Parts: C-alpha cells; structure tokens; sequence
C-alpha cells in the first residue's frame, strides 16, 4: 500500500483488532467483572458459577 | 561443544503389541458409570 494523507476514505489505512474468545476444556479463565456475592445452600437459588 | 556419538549398529529396532495401552480422558469432565463413545 503506498499510503498518502490526501487520499480519499476507502484508501486511508485502517487499524484492526480482532478478538477471539475460545473455550477449550479447561477449569476457568479471564470474564467480566460481575459481584461474586456469596453462596447457600438447600434453597431454590438461581446461580451462576 | 557437542560430541560425536553414533556408532552404527547392524541390528534393527525389535516390534511389540501394545496390548491394550494408551487411553486418555480427553475432558476434564466428570462421568459416573456412564459408558461413553
Ligand atoms: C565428527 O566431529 C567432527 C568435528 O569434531 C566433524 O568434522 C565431523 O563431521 C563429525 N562426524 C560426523 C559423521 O558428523
């Protein structure tokens, strides 16, 4: 590419990042920051682990 | 600093059965008396 500032857009370079999430087999990984509160037990609860 | 070692040797490398050897568990995925494929 020979790039030139007075180009018209269509010819400007773009950067790219591509992120790729993959999910193996392993225990857990990086994610978002949630809470964590805490945990109970023998109690219809909706969890997320 | 490394050596010649090599010596050559007439004889070829011998063959055996593998029996029944080499199984895996290609998960980290717990199972319970379930037989799986
Ligand atoms: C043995 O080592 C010498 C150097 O010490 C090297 O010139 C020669 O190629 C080696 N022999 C073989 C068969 O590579």
């Amino acid at each position: 590419y020979g790039f030139q500032p007075t180009n018209g857009v269509g010819y400007q370079p773009y950067r790219v990042v591509v992120l790729s999430f993959e999910l193996l087999h392993a225990p857990a990984t990086v994610c978002g920051p949630k809470k964590s509160t805490n945990l109970v037990k023998n109690k219809c609860v909706n969890f997320n682990f | 600093q490394c050596v010649n070692l090599t010596t050559r040797t007439q004889l070829p490398p011998a063959y055996t059965n593998s029996f029944t050897r080499g199984v895996y568990y290609p998960d980290k995925v717990f199972r319970s008396s379930v037989l799986h494929s």
